[PDB]
RNA sequence: AAAAUGGAUGGCGCUGGAGCGUCGGGCCCAUACCCGGCCGUCGCCGGCAGUCGAGAGUGGACGGGAGCGGCGGGGGCGGCGCGCGCGCGCGCCCGCCCCCGGAGCCCCGCGGACGCUACGCCGCGACGAGUAGGAGGGCCGCUGCGGUGAGCCUUGAAGCCUAGGGCGCGGGCCCGGGUGGAGCCGCCGCAGGUGCAGAUCUUGGUGGUAGUAGCAAAUAUUCAAACGAGA
RNA sequence: CCGACCCGUCUUGAAACACGGACCAAGGAGUCUAACACGUGCGCGAGUCGGGGGCUCGCACGAAAGCCGCCGUGGCGCAA
RNA sequence: UUCAAGAGGGCGUGAAACCGUUAAGAGGUAAACGGGUGGGGUCCGCGCAGUCCGCCCGGAGGAUUCAACCCGGCGGCGGGU
């Protein structure tokens, strides 16, 4: 039924949760958004135990599988037909997504179309 | 180009460039070129020696176009004129030995530096030099004034 | 303040030097000022020459 | 050998030690050391525009005489060297001696990678602390100009909300659902009033306090009736 | 279950019995010119620069663009 | 009445702090926090089997044009005496 893709090898993630900044639980002007302390007396940047971790290039993710969906794909956005048939040639490794500016109406005619050239879609029921 | 600047790069960065023991504080040595003798003597002793005293005679209303003396060497001196005429010369021997004026192309004295190729050429200046009249007579020409 | 073998420099500016700036900004203008006098006498002294 | 809040071999507590001294076998565990995997940087005068291999300067086009040998040389065990070819096969010693527009399996000197956006792709090996500070890369972002997407759109733009699905080390982003009512974005270059937690910061708004402190200077009010929704 | 004292800042040294800070949204702080030194990139080359002015467009662009016996008056350089 | 009053005279949209209510969950070392697992709910997709797909060879079934080779025209690549 749904289209496979040409290899599905096992993905793994050194770490599952984001990176929050810190003394943004006790408040609300502050934000989940990483920014970097840089105080003198600040112990995340002094790496204490028990405390926030701070992102290195040690956690990034292996080159095979970077930007890989659950499903071996990997992902690439549209608005129209035209710049849908450049996905032919690769179309066990990439699929499409559909932007969310676009009308019913037209939506209709490119997953009736993808249909044909066997180019998977990611989100192929959205307005009806 | 304020995007290839480096105040786009220190933000976040707690002082924008100027240090936490000391600061950007405002005139902290003096204001100018203040202090020659005093406690900056020594950058002006070394990189700039002959800059406190007096010296020479004074000339008061001096007026720069009385002294104008543009100077030129001999080797610089075949390319006033066109090629017609040197090559023309040192040919149909008859002691042609042409005529060249510096006035005309804006130089006034000549001086002798470099060397001259053989011919008898005639020149046309109001100064000259000692080793310059000597050259051109060694080569067989001449040597004339004007006002 | 000077520093590690630069120029020694004197500026003119411990004056108020800035209510008094002027900018070239009316230098086309002041062109087309002049061609359309230029022109306009040369018609009034019909066939005298332009220039004077 | 004596101090003032009740009081500290860390504590409970321990006297065939859980004490003091000398000594054994067994054992425990650090981001250190070893083995492996994944990321980045650095170094190879690295490698690939299309053909050869892991010991020491290789290749053909080229004439007159032709084989059983070569390579008649170190108990050294030497880059040189010797039995996985040395003259193999087919017609009749003599001759042929097409041969990859494709031999035959790991070198093909005819041209080419599924890789070749050369600002690209591949391979090895070593390293990674960090304040002030210095540099680089930013397909991280905000507003506008020039070109360009035969771009998006009242069959619904911006903005806003979201126990929803997902990506990137991160900056941040893409989808899905609701509201809403008219404009907005992606690429190559240009430009700047361009990114806030603070500054007894400026302007506006809102909380605990809190239904609290209070409604106490100057002797004093009471009974009935009338208007009136109502004293 | 184990770990774990509140951020900024001065400081040899801060969890401090050292100052600032109730809470939220918006604004908010390394600029422009003039001159110099060096490094990089482009063009011509013992030469190289029209910036002032003039000839052509009424200026929709565009107060642009092109051009000059001005073509070098001159400035920096080639000689101390 | 108006498409719309979830546009009702300081009425475009309509954030946050701060409040009221409803649904769930919890409660003697102030709260909040990091790593690791568990439990429960809200939603997504199962499918109410998910048995995934594609090349060549073999087999049994039916079916209709051409190609194999010739001739005619048309177009293009290459060549060097
Ligand atoms: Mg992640
Ligand atoms: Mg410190
Ligand atoms: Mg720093
Ligand atoms: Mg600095
Ligand atoms: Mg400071
Ligand atoms: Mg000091
Ligand atoms: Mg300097
Ligand atoms: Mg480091
Ligand atoms: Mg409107
Ligand atoms: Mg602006
Ligand atoms: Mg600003
Ligand atoms: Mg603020
Ligand atoms: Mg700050
Ligand atoms: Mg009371
Ligand atoms: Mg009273
Ligand atoms: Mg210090
Ligand atoms: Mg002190
Ligand atoms: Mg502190
Ligand atoms: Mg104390
Ligand atoms: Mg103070
Ligand atoms: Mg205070
Ligand atoms: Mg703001
Ligand atoms: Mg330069
Ligand atoms: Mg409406
Ligand atoms: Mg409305
Ligand atoms: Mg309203
Ligand atoms: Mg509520």
């Amino acid at each position: 039924a749904a289209l496979r893709p040409l290899v599905k090898p096992k993905i793994v993630k050194k770490r599952t949760k984001k990176f929050i900044r810190h003394q943004s639980d006790r408040y609300v002007k502050i934000k989940r958004n990483w920014r970097k302390p840089r105080g003198i007396d600040n112990r995340v940047r002094r790496r204490f135990k028990g405390q926030i971790l701070m992102p290195n290039i040690g956690y990034g993710s292996n080159k095979k599988t970077k930007h890989m969906l659950p499903s071996g794909f990997r992902k690439f956005l549209v608005h129209n037909v035209k710049e849908l048939e450049v996905l032919l040639m690769c179309n066990k490794s990439y699929c499409a997504e559909i932007a969310h500016n676009v009308s019913s109406k037209n939506r209709k005619a490119i997953v009736e179309r993808a249909a044909q050239l066997a180019i998977r879609v990611t989100n192929p029921n959205a307005r009806l | 180009p304020s995007r290839l600047r480096k105040t786009r790069k220190l933000r976040g960065h707690v002082s924008h460039g100027h240090g936490r023991i000391g600061k950007h504080r405002k005139h902290p040595g003096g204001r100018g070129n203040a202090g020659g003798m005093h406690h900056h003597r020594i950058n002006f002793d070394k990189y700039h020696p002959g800059y406190f005293g007096k010296v020479g005679m004074r000339h008061y209303h001096l007026k720069r176009n009385q002294s104008f003396c543009p100077t030129v060497n001999l080797d610089k001196l075949w390319t006033l004129v066109s090629e017609q005429t040197r090559v023309n010369a040192a040919k149909n021997k008859t002691g042609a030995a042409p005529i060249i004026d510096v006035v005309r192309s804006g130089y006034y004295k000549v001086l002798g530096k470099g060397k001259l190729p053989k011919q008898p050429v005639i020149v046309k200046a109001k100064f000259f030099s000692r080793r310059a009249e000597e050259k051109i007579k060694g080569v067989g020409g001449a040597c004339v004034l004007v006002a | 303040a000077p520093s590690r073998n630069g120029m020694i420099l004197k500026p003119h500016f411990h004056k108020d030097w800035q209510r008094r700036v002027a900018t070239w900004f009316n230098q086309p203008a002041r062109k087309i000022r002049r061609r359309k006098a230029r022109q306009a006498r040369a018609r009034r002294i019909a066939p005298r020459p332009a220039s004077g």
